[PDB]
């Protein structure tokens, strides 16, 4: 079974309290299929959504079209979700759990070094943001280093963000995408 | 002659009026100095403009001259102004109200000025909250 | 067929892993004169620049429009900009002129001349001329104290073993944001402990580190910061004038602060404008100057994984770090992030600043191991202490670090790790078991630090940021809890803040708490013969390393 994503013309703001807005870029899933070290971004979005799920709430898949900045990606799931919490990702595999209000360049989880995040990772990611919608503090992820990956990756991430960030159109809403497995 | 603190800080004086030399261990211990108290003063802020443009740096001068007139407005609003000043935040009104108040309630007159022209730039590159 | 053994080998060999690319100009991955830069120019009309480097006013981005009405000096652009690039390049190399004659010039010039002046040089002309452009005439060091766990007792004890070591500024950040109090306070405590004098930071989301400052928890800022096109700056969010008023912010209640900037940010974040990193970088230190902003972080910094991938990248940070000093700068020159998996590598792209020296030759040295390094890693860090003492005894060049005795150090350690114990019993904050303190105390990095309760810090903290905890509350939990000693010194941090003494260009502190910064201690180099010489007793240290046997 392939999860693979389906396009939804405009997504609205929402008050449904049991949700968690899950945003992604605007290539994820489309113009791009893998991140950094080759993980499909289905495999992702399946873990993250079944992260949610197993903790009774709903989530739902979006596009942020806006931007290709993980963190206002990430932040405008939140001020969408009507839980308040939301989650962004980047192709290249940057995450971020976000809460609507705090400001865009703060959060309340990172994961900034992509290459380091494994589908068991995306899974927890998944558990803590539902943990977040219902007011809960769930110990955080255990955030993860490794001193050489920005030799090894930096450069590529560049890349990465370079084709993501070609498709960003200019103030565009973001819209709604379908899971089709 | 620099440093001010060495050369005669008998006159160095907080915003609140205490001396320097009265931020001592014991008067924060016996709660007579307070986190109002450990800040600087218009008057010092004066001093290192001057320290600074006799030193050809007149850019850093200014700057101190700029922040002089800040330190009376409260640090919860400090906080509010520059968060409008971020790009999208605020309306080419609301920012132009802003410089009212920084103006005629504050008096920091080239704060004020900075203000409007922040808004005109924001007006002419759209950096102005999104629409309405 | 077969293959040779000599490729296997090589193929094998570390500095192969190194992440490196053909330039791109379209995308800005080119560390200089990208064919899309502009050529240098200017034009002035009733005091007001009217064309900058090609573009006129009307077509000014808020970048051009800021460094052109607060950046460059109007009155004598017009006949600086008459000098040919490569006559600038050799005042900067020629021993019969000062300082200050340059300054006059290059703060007269533009971002497009500066970028054109230092492509007619090579680095050891820039060497050359960065030991005369430096402002403050001792160069001193920065390190960053961090770890996995965002543990608090392993910060403080840290950040003493750092102060002994010579660090005057020290660093922290965070895993978990939620965090940040509870580092900025440790390595507030930390600090006095090792070295009383010691700045202390905390790098997070701009909002919130100046509130951090605003409480006392914190005695400058360096991570403010700036970038070379709009749409960067943007997805920064911030804007030359909000970045600006965020400096004044600062300085209104007297807290020192810098930019940080860097060749590579803009390409990484995707909108380069197709222009080469050097030259966006170039417009970034002008926007430093123009804000009146006395310091700058530059040299790629966290992004010398990209200008260190293109060709001369690394000539190219020593570039940005000469262009940041010639135009009257105070400089915490980088060597602060990761690039290199070779150390013969790391250690020529360090090499430039340290030999020379500017204001902060690191300003981000590891002082803990890197798998610890929460900045994802330091150019050097810990694990090469003894190796950066043999260099600075090798080549007799002050590295602004000392050796220091594995006694010395347990015992600060120890005191430090107790101090932030009491502090927190004092505050009541989570307890710090006695069994943390000792293993903080030995310990290398958080792999011998037990866990913590996150939620329960985490928790906390929130509690604390509600109570409306402030530096002065620290400084009473350390004189009820019996290290008056660490109290005073914490008070005569904050103390700064009232002569405004430590906002000059380049300042620092010393064990007095007495200022020492570009104006009180002059660089004036002027060829052999003058400017700064190791002193007899720093040298003396400096060759003195435990080891070293006696020869008889
Ligand atoms: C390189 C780097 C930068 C670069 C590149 C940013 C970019 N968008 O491309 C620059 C200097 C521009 C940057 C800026 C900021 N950074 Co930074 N950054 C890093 C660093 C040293 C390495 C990351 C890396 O190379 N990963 C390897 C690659 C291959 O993985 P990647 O997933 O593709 O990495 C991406 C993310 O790390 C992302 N990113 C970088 N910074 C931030 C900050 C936030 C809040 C978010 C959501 C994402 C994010 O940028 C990388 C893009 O390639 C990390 C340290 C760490 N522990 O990871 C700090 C770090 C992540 N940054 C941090 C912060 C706070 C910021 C700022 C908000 C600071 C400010 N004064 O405004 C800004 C703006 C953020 C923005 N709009 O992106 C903090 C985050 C703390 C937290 N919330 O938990 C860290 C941990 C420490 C620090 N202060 O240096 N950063
Ligand atoms: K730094």
């Amino acid at each position: 079974f392939t999860l693979k994503t389906r396009e939804g013309g405009v997504a609205s703001a929402d008050e449904r309290a049991d949700e968690v807005v899950i945003g992604v870029g605007p290539a994820f899933d489309k113009h791009q299929h893998h991140t950094l070290i080759d993980m499909p971004h289905g495999a992702i979005l399946k873990e993250l959504i079944a992260g949610v799920e197993e903790e009774g709430l709903h989530a739902r898949v979006v596009r942020i079209l806006r931007t290709s900045d993980v963190s206002f990606m990430a932040w405008d799931a939140a001020n969408l979700s009507g839980s308040g919490i939301g989650i962004g990702i980047q192709s290249k595999g940057t995450t971020v759990i976000h809460q609507r209000d705090l400001l865009p360049l703060s959060n309340l989880e990172l994961f900034s070094q992509a290459p380091l995040l494994t589908l068991e990772t995306y899974r927890q990611i998944g558990k803590n943001a539902a943990r977040y919608a219902r007011k809960e503090s769930p110990s955080p992820v255990p955030v993860v280093n490794d001193q050489m990956v920005r030799p090894k990756f930096m450069a590529k991430a560049a890349l990465f963000h370079i084709k993501e960030t070609k498709h960003v159109v200019q103030d565009a809403e973001p819209v709604t995408l379908h899971i089709d497995l | 002659d620099y440093p001010l603190a060495t050369r005669c800080p008998e006159h160095i004086l907080t915003p609140t009026g205490k001396p320097l030399t009265d931020i001592t261990l014991e008067k924060v211990l016996s709660g007579e100095v307070g986190p109002q108290d450990v800040r600087i003063s218009r008057q010092t802020l004066e001093y290192q403009a001057q320290i600074a443009e006799q030193m050809q740096r007149h850019a850093v001068a200014r700057n101190f001259r700029r922040a002089a007139e800040l330190i009376a407005i409260p640090d919860e609003r400090i906080l509010a102004i520059y968060n409008a000043l971020r790009p999208f935040r605020s309306s080419q009104a609301e920012l132009l109200a802003i410089a009212d108040e920084l103006e005629h309630t504050w008096h920091a007159t080239v704060n004020a000025a900075f203000v409007r022209e922040s808004a005109e730039v924001y007006q002419q590159r759209h950096k102005l909250r999104k629409g309405s | 067929m077969k293959r040779s053994k000599r490729f296997a080998v090589l193929a094998q060999r570390p500095v192969n892993q190194d992440g490196l690319i053909g330039e791109w100009p379209e995308e800005g991955l080119i560390a200089m004169d990208s064919p899309f830069d502009p050529v240098s120019s200017v034009k002035v009309d009733n005091g007001l620049i009217v064309e900058l480097d090609g573009k006129r006013r009307d077509q000014f981005d808020m970048i051009d429009r800021f460094i052109a009405d607060y950046a460059i000096n109007v009155e004598r652009t017009e006949q600086a900009m008459r000098l040919e690039a490569v006559e600038i390049a050799r005042m900067l190399v020629d021993i019969h002129v000062s300082r200050e004659e340059i300054i006059a010039i290059t703060t007269a010039i533009t971002p497009a001349k500066a970028v054109e002046v230092m492509a007619q040089m090579n680095v050891v002309e820039m060497m050359m001329a960065l030991q005369k452009m430096r402002a403050r005439r001792t160069p001193s060091n920065q390190c960053h104290v961090t770890n996995l766990k965002d543990n608090p007792v392993q910060i403080a004890a840290d950040a003493a073993e750092a102060g002994i070591r010579g660090f005057s500024e020290q660093e922290t950040t965070v895993g978990i944001a939620r965090y940040a109090p509870f580092n900025a306070l440790a390595l507030l405590v930390g600090s006095q402990c090792g070295r009383p004098g010691v700045l202390t930071q905390c790098s997070v989301e701009e909002a919130t580190e100046l509130e951090l400052g605003m409480r006392g928890l914190t005695s400058y800022a360096e991570t403010v910061s700036v970038y070379g096109t709009e749409a960067v700056f943007t997805d920064g969010d911030d804007t030359p004038w909000s970045k600006a008023f965020l400096a004044s912010a600062y300085a209104s209640r007297g807290l020192k602060m810098r930019y940080t900037s860097g060749t590579g940010s803009e390409a990484l974040m995707g909108y380069s404008e197709s222009k080469s990193m050097l030259y966006l970088e170039s417009r970034c230190i002008f926007i430093t100057k123009g804000a009146g902003v006395q310091g700058l972080q530059n040299g790629a910094v966290s992004c010398i994984g990209m200008t260190g991938a293109v060709p001369s990248g690394i000539r190219a940070v020593l570039a940005e770090n000469l262009i940041a000093s010639m135009l009257d700068l105070e400089v915490a020159s980088a060597n602060d992030q990761t690039f290199s998996h070779s150390d013969i590598r790391r250690t020529a792209r360090t090499l430039m600043q340290m030999l020379p020296g500017t204001d902060f030759i690191f300003s981000g040295y590891s002082a803990v191991p890197n798998y610890d390094n929460m900045f994802a890693g330091s150019n050097f860090d810990a694990e090469d202490f003894d190796d950066y003492n043999i260099l600075q005894r090798d080549l007799m060049v002050d590295g602004g670090l000392r050796p220091v005795t594995e006694a010395e150090t347990i015992a600060i350690r120890q005191k430090a790790a107790r101090a932030i114990q009491a502090v927190f019993r004092e505050l009541g904050l989570p307890p710090i078991a006695d069994e943390e303190v000792e293993a903080a105390t030995y310990a290398h990095g958080s792999n011998e630090m037990p866990p913590r309760n996150v939620v329960e810090d985490l928790s906390a903290v929130e509690e604390m940021m509600k109570r409306n905890i402030t530096g002065l509350d620290i400084v009473g939990a350390l004189s009820r809890s019996g290290f008056e000693d660490i109290a005073s010194n914490i008070l005569n941090m904050l103390r700064q803040r009232v002569t405004g003494d430590y906002l000059q260009t380049s300042a620092i502190l010393d064990r007095q708490f007495e200022v020492v910064s570009a104006v009180n201690d002059i660089n004036d180099y002027q060829g052999p013969g003058t400017g700064y010489r190791i002193s007899a007793e720093r040298w003396a240290e400096i060759k003195n390393i435990p080891g070293v046997v006696q020869p008889d």
